[PDB]
DNA sequence: GAATTTCGCGACACAAGGCCTGGATGTATATATCTGACACGTGCCTGGAGACTAGGGAGTAATCCCCTTGGCGGTTAAAACGCGGGGGACAGCGCGTACGTGCGTTTAAGCGGTGCTAGAGCTGTCTACGACCAATTGAGCGGCCTCGGCACCGGATTCTCAGGCCTGGCTCGCGA
DNA sequence: TCGCGAGCCAGGCCTGAGAATCCGGTGCCGAGGCCGCTCAATTGGTCGTAGACAGCTCTAGCACCGCTTAAACGCACGTACGCGCTGTCCCCCGCGTTTTAACCGCCAAGGGGATTACTCCCTAGTCTCCAGGCACGTGTCAGATATATACATCCAGGCCTTGTGTCGCGAAATTC
């Protein structure tokens, strides 16, 4: 399903980022990344959750496990 | 770039030139090739399309043949594709 | 007809874009990738909604400085399109 | 008839002989006072344990070298082997240092 | 037809690139010396270990309800695709200045020894200070209401990118 | 080189199409207030002890001195590479049309999150014992340091080769 993650969609969030002029190779690039980080992040938001002997992974570990790696997220606290 | 004798040779049909009047071929490597039996163009020309158009067979076979170096091989292979690219 | 020349549509686009704050991947989309990716370390998982609502917004906001950093690379080679080298050297730079 | 290397092959040797050895590269007594230079700005009068300047040295030193490494990286990027101050500037605005 | 002279041929010479060969240099390698830093033995003493107890924290079931998953029907906004084109990426070339290279000179860092005293470090006293617990009460959280700041929608008014046309100067080209 | 015909490009005037913004109206639902409650903060007393303070010891941080030489410094010189510029081409961008599946509201089921009660066993706490590991002293060999030696490597000089330019002389054209 990374395919989800539409072409115009990045093309938008690169916009969003002050960028001008996109190439054509970066679309498959930034399905990478994004499938790496949302790995790296699901990882320890699982981890957490199976600690807890839940079968439902709630927003508070989706936080935590951000803030471990340093991307603190406010918001949702919780 | 490329030598004026190399632009004289690819210009127009060999027909019946000298094996000296190749690009990168002197005086004594066309006296060599001449001795080995290869005493016309056409000759060197129907032995570089036996091997295929290799560069690296080419090459190879003209320096064991009469001991040509990297520059004269380079220059002969080159003038001899661009005349298969230009008539053949 | 009448037709911008390319460059100016970009501009527009990106001021619409720093002015608002909406999510900017369509949300089921990103939601299925969420379970197919959490499929592979627990079976049986359901996701609050919110929590998939913060996880949108965290990937949006680091895709976001990735390709500010990456913009920043590209302009440092004298260049206003981004590559795949300039993604690969922001990411390398910054300690991944 | 001098000997005398062509420019790049003595900065090869310098990066090889400099990436084999481990010793401190900068010279002791400046970094000493420059440490107590600066520390003076805050309170005056502090005393610094020798051990305690040895480690603010390696810690600059290694701080330095991996600036100087993604500051190549960056100027390799730009298709040159000079580095320059915008090089060292983006290496630094894009670590987050500012 | 003969003499002479202009265009082309071979000897003479030169220039550029490649292959062969060698010296100076630095690096790897083997052999010797020596010394101080790591490995080992030993006393002791403080921290680890065993027994036993009391109680509170966590396990586990029971129970409620909430909120997550699934599915459906309409409706669009948004994705998917294609095409023309223009502007940006990229290679290539030339320059000049700025950085590498080396050598003589200065300079101040580094090593050695000494002098000292300010302050880290350890110990003794004991007093102010924070834990703990009982009673108490008012500050703050849950729930309900309302109404107005703002989202939404429509409609003007100004702003902005683009281009088309005209004016103007510039340039190209043939002959005197 | 100028006269003069003709066209190409540079720049401004002007307008249009589309976007951004300002203005007004409606409605709507979320923020701000109000009441009931209930439990967490407050206050008072006691008591054990953490650490503030005073004092002594002795270590190491600081300052100084002199000597030697490693390194920094200044200068000159070469070249190579960063920057500027141009030409090429291809491939993202802008737009229109079609397709598709995201979004919204509604439904309903039940999986599991959260809460509470009872139970029991795991751990903090204390005492008593004892040996594992720390501080100290002592030996020896691994690596530091030197020395020479052998060899890989860098870079320049030398010689072979091809390509080319050129001038006296052969071959052919021309006039008398």
């Amino acid at each position: 399903n990374i395919q989800g993650i539409t072409k115009p969609a990045i093309r938008r969030l690169a916009r969003r980022g002050g960028v001008k002029r996109i190439s054509g190779l970066i679309y498959e690039e930034t399905r990478g990344v994004l499938k790496v980080f949302l790995e790296n992040v699901i990882r320890d938001a699982v981890t957490y959750t199976e600690h807890a002997k839940r079968k439902t992974v709630t927003a508070m570990d989706v936080v935590y496990a951000l803030k471990r790696q340093g991307r603190t997220l406010y918001g949702f606290g919780g | 770039t490329t030598s004026q004798k190399h632009r004289d040779f690819v210009a127009e049909p060999m027909g019946e030139k000298p094996v000296g009047s190749l690009a990168g071929i002197g005086e004594v490597l066309g006296k060599k090739l001449e001795e080995r039996g290869f005493d016309k163009a056409y000759v060197v020309l129907g032995q570089f399309l036996v091997l295929k158009k290799d560069e690296d067979l080419f090459r190879e076979w003209l320096k064991d043949t009469c001991g040509a170096n990297a520059k004269q091989s380079r220059d002969c292979f080159g003038c001899l594709r661009e005349w298969c690219d230009a008539f053949l | 007809p009448h037709r911008y020349r390319p460059g100016t549509v970009a501009l527009r686009e990106i001021r619409r874009y720093q002015k608002s704050t909406e999510l900017l991947i369509r949300k089921l989309p990103f939601q299925r990738l969420v379970r197919e990716i959490a499929q592979d370390f627990k079976t049986d998982l359901r996701f609050q909604s919110s929590a998939v609502m913060a996880l949108q917004e965290a990937c949006e906001a680091y895709l976001v400085g990735l390709f500010e950093d990456t913009n920043l690379c590209a302009i440092h080679a004298k260049r206003v399109t981004i590559m795949p080298k300039d993604i690969q050297l922001a990411r390398r730079i910054r300690g991944e």
